[PDB]
């Protein structure tokens, strides 16, 4: 379980980057 | 580390069995027992207690020779023969021992007639204490049984609650690699602003 | 952490902490083989050797591995672990019918090369940590120490002497010909040899 | 004796005094107080351990309090009416620190930005988001919508204005912008109340349609925004502008409702795990305590509702 | 009874080796997907077909002249 | 020794439902592998 919560997490963190930058880059886009 | 968890890991078939020992089978064909496994154990010392006498016979039987029998040929005593006759010890030994056998009969027999008076008794007696010796065993019996299930209900309550936190997070983590890498190919494509950029720039 | 060379001559055999193994031409430069022992951690493998028939020789690693590595395959062939912590240093004859290990986990055994099995063992009171180790010229007799020394007559397998002249710990161990000679290093800050 | 989840003087607290319809409620983030208001215009603020005193009462309001949130630093708290006003109270002085006097009809709902410089949007019957900057008088953006707006809140991010109204269909305003982006479209009836996820990536959103649904508000989502609906609770002839919530571990949703039961849903299976009973009168906010596993409740019936719950 | 136990705890063991290998194999390829962007020898072996069985043809005894178990005594 | 038989006996037979399980998450990770960078 403990293994699970750190790959979730490292997934959940990669998230927020790649998003954070979706966002600047559409609004770049546009 | 194993990890097992076999009441959440309940796919695990005989052909799983078969193929997992053919791996480790594969592995120790190539690593073998040399360690001393058993350093954290004494080594027995067979012959503790032993006196030199026991010393001889215990290596009677490990060599695998018959136990000494006692002859009993003295309660059937045959007479003497004509030959051996003249040896009057040889003589006095058969009449020394029909002495002998007269007193065990008599001693048999008033242990036989007190064993007439008392042995039904005693005998009943004796099954009653052995009977209450089997039914405390049986009770003994049950209530181990019991706490080993109650151990596999602990067990099955604790794998199965931990199985649904391994099953919630292997979901979520298989569909965020999915989504994080669709959006890797979306901040490449969007990329081709740097394309636009550069028409525009030149206009 | 270590090399071992081939009884050609020609070529160097190679261990290290990384847990990856390499071997390589001297003679040219060329390396020839290389894998991971176990690829995706970084393990301390802490001796490597060859044995002159030409294989069935092998590496000491961290988990108290001794794995004899089946050469063509990449894989392990034979293993001869004893010990729970690390193994510094592996050891053939010269007909390798005879091989020794020992560990700072306090003892020291010998090993039947021919069948993958345990021998003889050599024991002590107080577990000391043991650093190095080496046959004689022929097998016959095994230095045997770490913060201090000692060397038994194998064939004979008893402790002869105790050798404690050392100030330090012994890092490395050499035998001359014959027995008659011993090379050691220590953290004393020297190089002392002994002999009779 | 019985199992305890909180430093709660008991198990479930009602706290008396009000003298009308609690239209709202809220946390202090740092789990300290709660303050709550409506249509008696006063705001009473009450510590969450111990005797739960009504240790102080903010007034000054000429209308009904129809909303109430606090700033993320807790140092002060945001308030807005049928006075058309939004005020902000510092709270170390109890005092109007300032009055967005610019609305031009109801507040229906407030919520201040999570960081950053403090930004407040609000929605009103004027039919116009509006974002108050507290270093301006005049507001920093005025969203005319055509129909009257009844909830708003922003993103995490404090770039975009989700609002809701009449109109059923959530806008989603950006602040760069200044255009809709993207609108979420699956209410049948009109919203009464959106709360932003702790993690900024989902919404809820109640509406008199009598169901909660939830929708992610990420920037990139790879297809259709709606991600479930929950139901249960229940909007009576009242028309109150019943809130919804967050539990600050987002596994559980709550929602106000008219049946008098207090609705918490779990996120992931969407099944009710609570409903409990108490109130006399529709549940207009429901809020979860910051730290620790506590239930505020606030009713029509002027009280107010405080208990443990398992959050397991 | 201590046969048993030292071959189950060797087959115990010999099965970590395998689940070590495994679990690392395992752990790279997971790696993967959390982080994913768009000759002489054999004459060796010869040798080994004689030397590991051969040498007793040389070997036919321990020197002479190595030193006896009395005269390392004096190190 | 009878007691710590059977306990390695479980030990080892854990072990071997492991090396089943890594397996089929090995061969389940390498199938995702090739699920989205083909």
């Amino acid at each position: 379980v403990g293994r699970l919560q750190q790959e979730v997490t490292t997934q959940e963190t990669r998230e927020k980057d790649l998003q954070k930058m979706y966002s600047k880059l559409s609004n770049k886009q546009w | 580390l194993v990890d097992a968890l076999p009441y959440l890991d309940t796919e695990y078939n005989e052909a799983d069995r078969q193929l997992a020992m053919k791996l480790v089978e594969h592995e120790c064909k190539t690593f073998r027992p040399t360690k001393n496994y058993l350093t954290h154990l004494p080594v027995p010392d067979y012959d503790a207690f032993l006196t030199k006498c026991m010393l001889k016979e215990m290596d009677r039987m490990k060599k695998k020779e018959e136990m000494g029998k006692l002859d009993m040929s003295r309660c059937e005593l045959p007479a003497p023969s004509a030959v051996k006759g003249v040896d009057r010890k040889l003589w006095a030994k058969v009449l020394r021992n029909a002495k002998a056998q007269n007193e065990h009969l008599l001693m048999r027999q008033i242990n036989l007639e007190l064993m007439d008076e008392y042995a039904a008794e005693s005998y009943l007696q004796r099954n009653k204490v052995m009977e209450d010796l089997l039914t405390h065993a049986e009770k003994e019996l049950r209530k181990t049984k019991e706490a080993v299930m109650e151990v596999h209900a602990n067990r099955k309550m604790a794998q199965l609650k931990a199985g649904e936190k391994v099953k919630q997070l292997e979901q979520s983590w298989v569909s965020m690699v999915t989504n994080n890498y669709r959006m890797e190919m979306e901040n490449r494509q969007i990329d081709s602003d740097n394309r636009k950029q550069i028409k525009a720039l030149k206009l | 952490t270590d090399i071992s060379l081939n009884a050609s001559g020609d070529y160097i055999l190679s261990a290290s902490d990384d847990s990856y193994w390499a071997f390589s031409d001297i003679r040219s430069g060329k390396s020839l083989c290389k894998v991971s022992v176990e690829p995706g951690s970084q393990i301390a493998v802490h001796s490597i050797e060859f044995h002159p028939d030409g294989l069935i020789f092998g590496t000491g690693a961290a988990d108290a591995v001794v794995k004899i590595w089946d050469l063509k395959n990449q894989t392990v062939a034979a293993a001869f672990p004893g010990h729970t912590a690390a193994v510094r240093s592996i050891a053939f004859s010269e007909n390798g019918y005879y091989l020794a290990t020992g560990s700072e986990d306090g003892e020291v055994k010998l090993w039947d090369l021919r069948k993958l099995k345990n021998l003889k063992t050599f024991a002590n009171e107080e577990k000391q940590p043991i650093n190095s180790l080496s046959f004689d010229m022929t097998g016959t007799f095994l230095g045997i120490g770490g913060q201090k020394v000692q060397v038994l007559h194998v064939k004979s397998w008893s402790e002869v002497v105790s050798l404690s002249d050392h100030s330090g710990p012994v890092t490395g161990v050499r035998f001359g010909e014959n027995a008659r000679s011993l090379v050691t290093c220590s953290l004393d800050k020297s190089l002392r040899v002994f002999s009779f | 004796t019985a199992q305890r989840f909180s430093n709660l003087m008991a198990p479930t607290m009602v706290l008396l005094g009000h003298e009308g319809e609690i239209y709202t409620g809220a946390f202090s983030p740092d789990g300290t107080c709660l303050a709550t208001s409506g249509y008696d215009q006063k705001i009473f603020f009450w510590n969450v351990y111990g005797e739960c005193e009504n240790f102080s009462t903010i007034k000054g309001h000429s209308g009904a309090v129809m909303d109430l949130k606090f700033t993320t630093d807790s140092s002060s708290l945001v308030s807005c009416g049928t006075d058309k006003s939004v005020r902000v109270w510092d709270m170390e002085t109890g005092t109007c620190a300032r009055r967005f006097r610019t609305h031009t009809d109801f507040v229906n709902a407030v919520h201040p930005s999570r960081r950053g410089v403090t930004l407040v949007a609000s929605a009103s019957d004027d039919g116009t988001c509006r974002v108050h900057d507290m270093r301006t008088k005049e507001p920093v953006k005025t969203y005319t919508n055509r129909y009257q707006q009844t909830a708003v809140t922003f993103n995490d991010s404090s770039d975009q204005v989700i609002s809701g109204g009449i109109d059923n269909v959530l806008k989603v305003w950006d602040m760069r912008r200044d255009e809709i982006t993207y609108t979420l479209t699956g209410h049948r009836d009109t919203i009464t109340g959106i709360s932003l996820s702790p993690s900024g990536k989902f919404i809820i959103s109640n509406s008199m349609d009598c169901t909660v649904r939830q929708w992610d508000i990420r920037p990139f989502v790879p297809g259709q925004r709606s991600v479930g609906v929950f139901a249960g609770h229940n909007h009576n002839f009242e028309k109150n502008l019943l809130k919804c919530s967050w539990s600050p571990c987002e596994r559980f949703i709550t929602a106000g409702s008219s049946d008098r039961f207090l609705y918490v849903w779990e996120t992931l299976s969407k099944k009710i795990v609570y409903k409990l009973p108490g109130h006399m009168g529709s549940v207009n906010c429901t809020d979860f305590h910051p730290k620790e596993p506590i239930m505020l409740s606030c009713g029509s019936d002027k009280r107010v509702f405080l208990g443990e719950i398992d959050m397991s | 009874a201590r046969q048993e136990l030292s071959h189950s705890l060797y087959q115990h063991d010999a099965a970590c080796r395998v689940i070590s290998r495994l679990s690392k194999e395992l752990t790279a390829a997971r790696e993967a997907l959390s982080t994913l962007k768009p000759a002489i020898l054999a004459k060796l072996e010869e040798k080994s077909k004689s030397l590991t069985a051969e040498r007793k043809q040389r070997g036919k005894n321990l020197p002479e002249g190595l030193a006896k178990t009395e005269e390392l005594a004096e190190l």
